[PDB]
C-alpha cells in the first residue's frame, strides 16, 4: 500500500470525518485466524485456541503530511470497548512494520529481527507501542518509548473506525517511516466479543509493501 | 515483589478483643494494627498456654467475625452522630444534632415521667454486655440509682438452665473446653459450636483423634457434625425421651453406678403411695418436714437420710415396696423414688422411646449402655431453654448422668455457665471505689445472710446463704422477671394465655397459673415491675434489639408498646432494627475504641484486655460517659426546671441533682478506661486476679487465666474451685466432700413432689412434645446463633455479609422444599395463625423433614421488617411461676418463666 | 529447590472461614481484588469456588493440556453492594430492607460467595457434607505458569511459590483458563491477574501465612516438604494420610487433605451401623484412590490413642502444642516488610 502526501496539519489527519480520508488510497486486507498451533513452545494452552479470527476484512488507508503519518482503520464489530466481567476482553487492533532486515510478521520477528507494531485497545486512553522478537518476546514499552504516537477512535454503525497517528522520524528500535521511503507493514485485529486477545485474533498475513510517497 | 511487601507495613500494634458476647465469650486476644490512624487489621496472637503439658492450648482461638472486626469499624452500618427522629418512628428520617440536644431530650424525659409517676416509668430492657462490662455496668448503675426497672437480661434472651436449676438447685456451673480432652463420651445437644464456639470447637475435634466418642444430638445434621462419630436425629423437642430411654436401659440391664446413685441423688429417697409426698419426719414422729427417709434392708427400717451430708454410712435400698407408720399410728405403702422411676421408665424402653424420639432403637441401647462406662461430658446449649420443655428435657439428660455417675469427675460437665461478673456488679453498686472499701457493706450484708440462713437452718451451707442474699439484693437493685412487663404492658397476655399454644397437660393458663402464684405470695411488687397500673414512658436500648430478639416482638413493640414511650432511646455503634424506632439514636465507640476487658466463662477462662487503639469516630462516646452525661443533664434540667426530688417505687424520695455524683463516684469514674481500672481492682480484690495483678500487668500481657469464680453466685453454684493447672470442671464437691445441693432433698433431685408438678405430670422427668404454639402447622421450626455474626454486630456488615447470602435464610428439606414447588434459592413465607414473614430459601439433606430452621437475621434484612421472630410468640412454661418449694426461686438470670420457647414453634411454608 | 506445602485436616475443619478473611484483610481489599478469595472455603458437595470449577476444564490429561473456561464475577463470588442508606436515613420506612445486590448485575444476587453453605449432599437420614478450605497450590507441575504467552508467571525455586509478576502481566487471562483449581483471578482495574502469594512478605520473616496461622480449628500445618522434622512431611510423606485435591488434573499439587472420617450412618432398615456415611467414592473423586487406606489409619491410630497405646498420628493431628504445626515458621506477626 501507499501513504499519500497531504497538506494539512495533524487535525487533519485526526479527524476521523475528514474528507481527506474519503479520497485516500484504502486497501481491504483479508484477514485470517493466526496458526497458534505455532506458539505450543511459548503457551501450550494459547495453541489450544479453537475460534479465534472472526474478522475477516480491515480497511486500511494511509496519509501523511511529511511530520506525521496516520493510518485509518476500520471494520465490522459489535462494540467491546469495556471490560464489563472478569471474562470480557475489548476489541483491539494493531499495525506492524519491520524494524531489522529479513523481520517476518507471522512470527511477529524474531531474535535480532525485531518488529514494532502500533497497538490500539478500545478501553485505553493512549495506544502503545509494541516490540517484538518473535511472538515469544513481545514487548510493551514503557511511555511508548518515547514515542509520539496517538489514536483517535469511534465505533458506529456496527464498525469500529480508528486513526493510528505517529511522528514521521523516531530513535532507534521504532519503524523508521520517511517520506520517500518503502517499509512494509501486517495487522492483526481483536474482537473482544470473541475473546480475542494476546494471539488469538486475526491478521492479514505477511508483510506487504508500505510505500511512503513524496 | 515489592507491591505485596508494601502492604505488610503498619504504624503499631495494640492489644484488641471483642465485647459482643460470643458464648462462651471467646475472649481473643488479638493484635489491633494501626496504620494512618486507622484500625487496617487484626490478628490473633495466639499466646494462650495449655493448663500443662499433657493437655492441648487454646491457640490461636479467634473466628472470622473478630478478624474481620476493622471493617466493622469503617461501615455504613456505624451511628456516628447523634440523631433525632424527624418522621414517624421507623420511617427513616433523621437529623444530626448535638449530644446536648439528644441528653436534653432523654433527661427531659426521664423527668417527666418521673415526676408524673415515679421511678416505674423507666426501663432499661434486658441489656446485654455486647457494648462492654463497662457498658452494662454504666446502664445497670444508672438504672439501680434511678431506680428504674430493667428487665432481667438471661431469662429474656432465653439462656437457662432450668432442669439444672431444678435438679441441682443451680445452674452456674461449667467447665473449661479442655474438660473434653477427659472425657470418653461427649455430647453435643441443643448446641451447634461450629457456629457458636468456633475459638474452641478444636477442643471437640482434638478429643476426637484421642479416642473421644463424639456425639450430636440434634433435630438436623447439624454443622457440628463433622466433628462427630454419631449423630442422634431427635424429632424437635423429643430429647426427654431419648434420654429416659437411655436411663431405662442402665436400669433394665443393671449398669447404672447404685453407689453414686444412693449418695448424691433422691432416687433412694422414699415417697408416700396415698399423697405422692415424700415421706418426712413430720409425718412419722412430728418432726421436720423435710427431713426424709431411706431404707435400709438390713436394718428393716426407715432410716433418716441425713440433711448435712451426703456421705453414706450403709447402702440405701433403691429396689422395693415398703411400709412406715406414721405419727397418726396408720401404715402406708412407701416406695423410693428409684420404684416410681421403674414403673415411669416402662413407656420408655427403647422400642417406646424410639417412636418417640425417632431415634433408632439400636442407637438407643448403644448409648445407653456407652454412658453407663463412659466419663461422659456433655454441652447442653441454650437451644434447650429456648424449647418450652427444655427443663424436661434437661431434667432427663441428669438422670442419665446419675445413673452413670457422670459428675462431679474430670471430664463430666454440661455446659459453661460459671463465670465471675464481680467486675460489673460491684462496678453497678459500689458507692466508692474498691480500694476506699467500697465492698465493706456488701462484705457484711453478704454475713448477715450468711448468719440468718445458718440460724433458720444450721445445716445450710454458704452456697445456700449466697442464694437468699442473692433472692433479696436482685429485688433490691430493680432487676425484674420479664415476663411480667410483657404480660401487664406490652399485651403478651393475649398471646400467653392462649390455651391453644398451652402444653394441654396443664389445667389452665399461663395467667391462671400468675394469678395463683400471686395469691400465695411466690411473686411480689419487687418482681412485678412496672406495676400494671403503671405505665412504661422512656425505654432505653442499650446492648439490646427488640425488634428480633423479643419473640414477636415485633408485631407487640410497635403494635402495643411504643404508642405508650414518649422517649424511647439507643446507645448504639450501629443502626440496628430497632433504633429505627428509636426518638433519639446516640453514637457509641466501638471494640478497640474504648478501653474494656472481655468477660470470660469457664470455656476460655481468661480476661482479655482491649486497648483505645484508635479515637472514636465521629462524636462517638464510651457508654460511660454518655449515661454520665444523660445523668448530669438530668441534674442540671431538673434545675432548670425547678425541680428537686422524685420517687422511686416504695415512695422514697430521691435527688436528681446527686444522681451524677452518685453515678461518676464524685468525678472518680468518668471514663472507660478509670472503670476498667476499678474493673482491675473488683478482680484482685475478689480474687479472680491476682492481688498483686495490676491494671499495668494487665495492659502489658494482654490477657490472664481467672484464678477464682470470685464472690458471686458461681463460687459456689459451680462446686470447685480454679486451679489453672487443671482443666475446669464443676460439682466436685458434691462427689468428693459429699457436700449438700441447695434442693428440697438437699439431693439431686429428679422427683418434684410440688402440687403443680405432679398434677401436670412432670413430677419425673418425662417427655412432653412441644406445645402447638402458633397452631396446627406442619413444620416445627428451629432456630441457633448465627455463624455469621456475634448477634446482629456483624449482620449489616458489607465485608461480613459477603461470606454468606448477605441476606435471611430458612433451612429446609430438600424433599419438603421440593413437594412444596421451592426450589434453592427461592423465597418462601414462613407462616402460622399469629404472623407471617418471607425469607430466602436454603434446601438441604441435612434438615430433618418437617423441620426448618432459621439462624436468627436482624428484623430490617427482612422484607417489611418482619422477621421469622415475628411468629414465635414466646410462650412462658408456666410452671415456672411455681413457688413454695426450696429451688423454685427467682433472682438475677435464674428462676421465673422465660418468654423464649421458640424452638418447635409450629410454622407453615408456601413459595413467594 | 524445596517446595513449600499446606496439609489441611477435614477433620477438623469446622466451616468459620477464619482463613478466609484473614487473607482478604492483608490482600485483597484493593480495588479489583474484592471478589477474590485466594483462601475460599466451601461445603462439599457444593459447587465450590469458583462455582463449578471442576467443570471448566485447564489442567494436563495423560500430560495434555486441556482448554478452559473463564469464570465471571458471579462464579467468582461477586462482590455483593449493600444499601445501608438506603434502609436508614431515606425516608422509605419498611418499603425497603437491608439486601445485597450483584456487583456484576446490578440486581439481586441467584448467587454469591459460597452461596450452597451448609448444604452439601446424601439424602436423609444420611445427609453428609464437610467443609473443603482450599487455596493456590502452588504446583509443581503449574498449568498456569505454561499457559501463559508473555512468561508473566514464575515458580520461584527457593520455595516452590508460584507468583504473576504484576509488571508484566498483560491480563491475557489464558492462566486462568488453564489453572484447573480456578485459584488466579482476573484484577479488572490493574487489569492483571493476581493469585495467593503464600503470604511470601510474611513467610521471608519467618511468620506462617495468615490463612494457615488464624486458623482456629487447628486444621492447618505448613512447612517445607523436605523437612523431616515438620508436621507437613510427617502427614503427607511419612504417614501419607494427607491427599492431593484432584491430581488427576496433572499439576502436582502440593496442598494436602486429611480426609473425613465423616458420622456413621444409618443402614436401609433405619438402625445405626458402623460405617461412615459419607461414600468413598466422593471422597475418592477428591483426594484420589488412596482415601480407603488413609481412612483406615485414621481409625486404627485413633483406636491406638484410645486404647493407651499412642500414636504419632494423633500426635500429629491434635498438636498440643499449636506453633509446632508451622513448620518453623514461628515468628510472630510482628516484623514488617
Ligand atoms: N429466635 C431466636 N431468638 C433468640 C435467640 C435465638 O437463638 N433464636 N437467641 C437469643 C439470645 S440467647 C441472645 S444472647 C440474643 O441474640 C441477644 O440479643 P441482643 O438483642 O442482645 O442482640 P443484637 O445484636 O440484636 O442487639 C445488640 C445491639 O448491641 C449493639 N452493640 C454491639 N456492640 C456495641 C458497642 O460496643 N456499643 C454499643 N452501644 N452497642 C453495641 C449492636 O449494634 C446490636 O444492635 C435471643 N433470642
Ligand atoms: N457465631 C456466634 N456464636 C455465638 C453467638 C452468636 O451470636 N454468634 N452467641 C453466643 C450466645 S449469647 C449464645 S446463647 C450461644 C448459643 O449457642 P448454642 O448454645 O450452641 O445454641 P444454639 O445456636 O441455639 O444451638 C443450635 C442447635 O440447636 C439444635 N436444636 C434445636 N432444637 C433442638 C432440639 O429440640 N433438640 C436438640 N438435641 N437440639 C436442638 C439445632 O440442631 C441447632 O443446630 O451462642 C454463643 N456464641
Ligand atoms: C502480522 C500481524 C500481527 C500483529 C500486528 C501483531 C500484534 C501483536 C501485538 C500488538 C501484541 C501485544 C498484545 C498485548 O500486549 O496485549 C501481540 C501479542 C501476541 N501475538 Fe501478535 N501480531 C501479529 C501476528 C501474530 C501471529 C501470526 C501470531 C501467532 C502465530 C502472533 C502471536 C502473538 C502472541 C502469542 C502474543 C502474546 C505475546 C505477549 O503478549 O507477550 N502474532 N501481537
Ligand atoms: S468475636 Fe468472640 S470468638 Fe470471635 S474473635 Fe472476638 S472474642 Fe473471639
Ligand atoms: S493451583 Fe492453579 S494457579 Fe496455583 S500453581 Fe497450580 S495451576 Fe497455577
Ligand atoms: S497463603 Fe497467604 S496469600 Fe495464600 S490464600 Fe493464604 S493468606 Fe492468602
Ligand atoms: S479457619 Fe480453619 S476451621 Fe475455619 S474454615 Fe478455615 S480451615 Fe476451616
Ligand atoms: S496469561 Fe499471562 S499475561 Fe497475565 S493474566 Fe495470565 S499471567
Ligand atoms: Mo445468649
Amino acid at each position: 500500500m501507499k501513504a499519500k502526501r497531504v497538506p494539512g496539519g495533524k487535525e487533519l489527519l485526526l479527524d476521523l470525518d475528514a474528507p481527506i480520508w474519503a479520497g485516500a488510497e484504502s486497501t481491504t486486507f483479508e484477514m485470517f485466524p493466526t496458526p497458534l498451533v505455532m506458539v505450543k513452545e511459548v503457551s501450550p494452552f494459547l495453541a489450544l485456541s479453537e475460534g479465534h479470527g472472526v474478522i475477516k476484512r480491515l480497511d486500511v488507508a494511509a496519509l501523511h503530511n511529511g511530520s506525521m503519518i496516520a493510518l485509518r482503520l476500520k471494520w465490522a464489530s459489535e462494540k467491546h470497548d469495556k471490560i464489563v466481567d472478569l471474562n470480557s476482553f475489548v476489541d483491539g487492533v494493531g499495525a506492524m512494520f519491520p524494524v531489522a532486515r529479513g523481520a517476518q510478521a507471522v512470527t511477529m520477528g524474531a531474535t535480532g529481527r525485531p518488529v514494532n507494531a502500533w497497538y490500539w485497545k478500545a478501553n485505553a486512553n493512549e495506544p502503545m507501542e509494541i516490540v517484538a522478537e518473535g511472538f515469544s518476546a513481545v514487548r510493551r514499552m514503557k511511555d511508548k518509548a518515547g514515542s509520539d504516537l496517538k489514536a483517535v477512535a469511534q465505533h458506529r454503525n456496527g464498525e469500529w473506525n480508528v486513526i493510528l497517528c505517529r511522528s514521521m522520524a523516531t530513535g532507534d528500535g521504532l519503524a523508521k517511516l520517511q517520506a520517500g521511503g518503502s517499509s512494509k507493514i501486517a495487522f492483526a485485529v481483536w474482537s473482544g466479543g470473541n475473546a480475542e486477545r494476546s494471539g488469538r485474533k486475526s491478521y492479514s498475513g505477511e508483510f506487504v509493501d508500505f510505500e511512503i510517497l513524496k | 515483589e515489592d507491591i505485596y511487601r508494601k502492604e505488610w507495613k503498619w504504624d503499631k500494634v495494640n492489644w484488641g478483643s471483642h465485647l459482643n458476647i460470643c458464648w462462651p465469650q471467646g475472649s481473643c486476644k488479638f493484635y489491633v494494627y494501626v496504620r494512618n490512624g486507622i484500625v487496617w487489621r487484626e490478628e490473633q496472637a495466639a499466646q494462650t498456654p495449655a493448663c500443662n503439658v499433657d493437655y492441648v492450648d487454646y491457640n490461636p482461638l479467634g473466628c472470622q467475625k473478630g478478624s474481620a472486626f476493622n471493617n466493622n469499624l469503617y461501615g455504613d452500618e456505624r451511628v456516628k452522630y447523634p440523631l433525632k427522629r424527624v418522621g414517624k418512628r421507623g420511617e427513616g428520617k433523621w437529623k444530626r444534632v448535638s449530644w446536648d440536644e439528644a441528653a436534653g431530650d432523654i433527661a427531659d424525659s426521664i423527668i417527666d415521667s418521673f415526676e408524673a409517676q415515679g421511678s416505674d416509668g423507666f426501663i432499661l430492657d434486658a441489656p446485654h454486655v455486647h457494648a462492654g462490662s463497662i457498658a452494662w455496668g454504666a446502664g445497670f448503675r444508672m438504672t439501680y440509682l434511678m431506680d428504674g426497672v430493667s428487665p432481667d437480661i438471661n431469662v429474656d434472651i432465653g439462656d437457662t438452665y432450668m432442669g439444672a436449676f431444678h435438679t441441682f438447685g443451680k445452674m452456674h456451673m461449667g467447665y473449661s473446653a479442655d474438660n473434653l480432652l477427659d472425657a470418653e463420651l461427649i455430647f453435643m445437644t441443643c448446641s451447634n459450636w461450629s457456629y457458636t464456639y468456633p475459638s474452641s470447637y478444636h477442643f471437640l475435634s482434638e478429643a476426637r483423634y484421642k479416642g473421644a466418642e463424639v456425639v450430636v444430638i440434634a433435630p438436623d445434621f447439624n454443622p457440628t457434625t463433622p466433628a462427630a462419630d454419631l449423630h442422634v436425629p431427635v424429632r424437635v423437642g423429643s430429647d426427654a425421651a431419648f434420654w429416659l430411654g437411655l436411663s431405662q436401659v442402665m436400669i433394665d440391664e443393671k449398669l447404672f453406678d447404685r453407689q453414686f446413685v444412693c449418695e448424691q441423688t433422691d432416687l433412694p429417697l422414699l415417697v408416700r403411695m396415698d399423697t405422692g409426698k415424700f415421706l418426712s419426719a413430720e409425718d412419722v414422729d412430728g418432726g421436720e418436714a423435710k427431713q426424709f427417709y431411706f431404707f435400709d434392708e438390713k436394718a428393716g427400717s426407715v432410716r433418716k437420710a441425713s440433711r448435712g451430708t451426703l456421705k453414706l454410712d450403709f447402702m440405701p435400698a433403691l429396689e422395693g415396696t415398703f411400709s412406715a407408720r406414721l405419727k397418726n399410728g396408720k401404715t402406708i405403702q412407701v416406695r423410693t423414688v428409684f420404684e416410681g422411676l421403674r414403673e415411669h421408665l416402662k413407656d420408655y424402653t427403647p422400642e417406646k422411646a424410639s417412636a418417640k424420639c425417632g431415634v433408632p432403637v439400636s442407637l438407643i441401647r448403644e448409648l445407653g449402655r456407652k454412658v453407663a462406662k463412659k466419663r461422659t461430658c456433655s454441652y447442653i446449649g441454650f437451644s434447650s431453654a429456648k424449647s418450652y420443655h427444655g427443663d424436661l428435657m434437661e431434667r432427663s439428660l441428669f438422670l442419665a448422668m446419675a445413673l452413670s455417675g457422670n459428675w462431679g469427675k474430670p471430664g463430666t460437665g454440661a455446659f459453661a455457665w460459671a463465670y465471675s461478673d464481680d467486675n460489673m456488679v460491684y462496678l453497678g453498686v459500689m458507692s466508692k471505689p474498691t480500694a476506699q472499701g467500697g465492698m465493706d457493706e456488701l462484705h457484711q450484708m453478704a454475713e448477715g445472710f450468711n448468719k440468718r440462713t445458718l440460724e433458720a437452718d444450721p445445716t445450710s451451707t454458704d452456697e445456700m446463704g449466697n442464694i437468699e442474699f442473692m433472692k433479696v439484693v436482685t429485688s433490691a437493685v430493680g432487676l425484674v422477671p420479664p415476663a411480667m412487663w410483657l404480660y401487664y404492658h406490652v399485651g403478651y397476655d393475649q398471646l400467653w394465655n392462649n390455651k391453644a399454644w398451652t402444653d394441654p397437660a396443664l389445667k389452665k393458663s399461663f395467667g391462671a397459673y400468675l394469678d395463683e402464684a400471686k395469691e400465695k405470695g411466690w411473686w411480689t411488687n419487687d418482681h412485678i415491675r412496672p406495676a400494671p397500673d403503671k405505665t412504661p414512658q422512656v425505654y432505653m436500648l442499650l446492648s439490646q434489639n427488640p425488634m428480633r430478639r423479643k419473640r414477636s416482638g415485633a408485631k407487640m413493640f410497635p403494635d402495643v408498646l411504643f404508642p405508650k414511650l414518649k422517649m424511647i432511646f439507643a446507645l448504639e455503634t450501629r443502626m440496628s432494627s430497632s433504633a429505627m424506632y428509636a426518638d433519639i439514636v446516640l453514637p457509641c465507640a466501638w471494640y478497640y475504641e474504648k478501653h474494656e476487658m472481655t468477660t470470660p466463662c469457664s470455656g476460655n477462662p481468661f480476661f482479655t484486655f482491649v486497648d483505645r487503639s484508635v479515637a472514636p469516630p465521629g462524636e462517638c462516646r464510651e457508654e460511660w460517659d454518655a449515661i454520665a452525661l444523660i445523668l448530669k443533664k438530668v441534674g442540671e434540667r431538673a434545675a432548670a426546671r425547678g425541680l428537686t426530688e422524685f420517687n422511686d417505687h416504695n415512695g422514697r424520695k430521691r435527688r436528681y441533682d446527686e444522681l451524677y455524683k452518685k453515678f461518676t463516684m464524685d468525678g472518680h469514674l468518668l471514663t472507660n478506661e478509670d472503670c476498667l481500672k476499678e474493673m482491675v481492682d473488683i478482680n484482685r480484690a475478689v480474687g479472680v486476679f491476682a492481688k498483686d495483678y495490676t491494671y499495668e500487668k494487665f495492659k502489658k500481657e494482654g490477657q490472664t487465666r481467672f484464678l477464682s469464680m470470685g464472690t458471686g453466685v458461681s463460687r459456689y453454684a459451680h462446686a470447685n474451685e480454679v486451679d489453672v493447672t487443671k482443666p475446669i470442671y464443676p460439682m466436685r464437691w458434691h462427689f468428693d466432700d459429699k457436700k449438700v445441693f441447695p434442693t428440697h432433698t438437699r439431693r439431686a433431685q429428679f422427683y418434684l413432689d410440688h402440687d403443680w408438678y405432679l398434677e401436670a405430670g412432670e413430677s419425673l422427668p418425662t417427655h412432653k412434645d412441644t406445645p402447638m404454639v402458633g397452631g396446627d402447622h406442619p413444620f416445627k421450626i428451629t432456630g441457633g446463633h448465627p455463624r455469621v455474626s456475634i448477634h446482629s454486630t456483624h449482620l449489616t456488615n458489607s465485608h461480613l455479609s459477603r461470606l454468606h447470602r448477605g441476606q435471611p435464610v430458612v433451612h429446609m428439606n430438600s424433599k419438603d422444599a421440593a413437594e412444596l414447588g421451592i426450589k434453592d434459592g427461592d423465597m418462601a413465607k414462613l407462616f402460622n395463625d399469629f404472623a407471617d414473614c418471607e425469607i430466602m430459601v436454603r434446601t438441604a439433606p441435612n434438615v430433618q423433614p418437617k423441620q426448618c430452621i432459621v439462624y436468627f437475621w436482624d428484623a430490617h434484612q427482612y422484607k417489611g421488617w418482619k422477621p421469622y421472630d415475628i411468629l414465635l410468640i414466646g410462650m412462658p412454661k408456666p410452671l415456672h411461676l411455681a413457688g413454695g418449694y426450696e429451688q423454685f426461686r427467682y433472682y438475677f438470670m435464674n428462676g421465673s418463666p422465660a418468654p423464649v420457647t421458640d424452638r418447635g414453634v409450629r410454622v407453615s411454608i408456601k413459595k413467594a | 529447590k524445596r517446595q513449600l506445602v499446606t496439609v489441611i485436616d477435614l477433620n477438623k475443619c469446622l466451616g468459620c472461614q477464619t482463613c478466609t478473611v484473614a487473607c482478604k484483610n492483608i490482600w485483597t481489599k484493593r480495588p479489583g481484588t474484592e471478589h477474590m478469595r485466594w483462601n475460599n472455603v466451601t461445603t462439599y458437595p457444593g459447587k465450590g469456588y469458583p462455582r463449578d470449577y471442576e467443570r471448566k476444564g485447564g489442567g494436563f490429561l495423560r500430560g495434555e493440556p486441556q482448554p478452559g473456561v473463564l469464570p465471571t464475577l458471579i462464579d467468582s463470588g461477586d462482590d455483593f453492594q449493600f444499601n445501608h442508606k438506603e434502609v436508614f436515613y431515606e425516608g422509605k420506612g419498611q418499603t425497603v430492607h437491608f439486601h445485597p445486590t450483584s456487583k456484576s448485575t446490578g440486581k439481586d444476587p441467584a448467587w454469591g460467595y459460597n452461596w450452597d453453605e451448609d448444604q452439601g449432599g446424601g439424602k436423609w437420614p444420611n445427609p453428609f457434607f464437610f467443609y473443603l478450605a482450599r487455596m493456590c497450590n502452588h504446583c509443581t507441575n503449574p498449568a498456569c505458569l505454561a499457559a501463559c504467552p508473555t512468561g508473566a508467571i514464575y515458580k520461584r525455586e527457593d520455595n516452590g511459590i508460584v507468583l504473576v509478576d504484576q509488571e508484566r502481566c498483560k491480563g491475557h487471562r489464558h492462566c486462568v483458563e488453564a489453572c484447573p483449581y480456578k485459584a488466579i483471578y482476573f484484577n479488572p482495574v490493574s487489569q492483571t491477574s493476581e493469585k495467593c502469594i503464600l503470604c511470601y512478605p510474611r513467610i521471608e520473616k519467618g511468620i506462617a501465612n495468615a490463612c494457615n496461622r488464624q486458623c482456629p480449628g487447628r486444621v492447618r500445618a505448613f512447612g517445607y516438604l523436605d523437612d523431616t522434622t515438620s508436621h507437613v512431611h510427617k502427614l503427607v510423606k511419612k504417614w501419607k494420610v494427607a491427599l492431593p485435591l484432584h491430581a488427576e488434573y496433572g499439576t502436582g499439587p502440593n496442598i494436602y487433605y486429611v480426609p473425613p472420617m465423616g458420622a456413621r450412618g444409618f443402614g436401609e432398615d433405619g438402625e445405626i451401623t458402623d460405617k461412615t456415611r459419607i461414600p468413598l467414592d466422593v471422597l475418592e473423586g477428591l483426594f484420589g484412590p488412596e482415601v480407603k487406606r488413609v481412612l483406615a489409619v485414621l481409625h486404627t491410630e485413633r483406636e491406638n490413642m484410645r486404647a493407651g497405646r499412642g500414636s504419632e498420628l494423633m500426635d500429629l493431628l491434635i498438636s498440643k502444642k499449636w506453633s509446632d504445626r508451622f513448620g518453623g515458621f514461628t515468628n510472630d506477626p510482628l516484623t514488617q516488610s
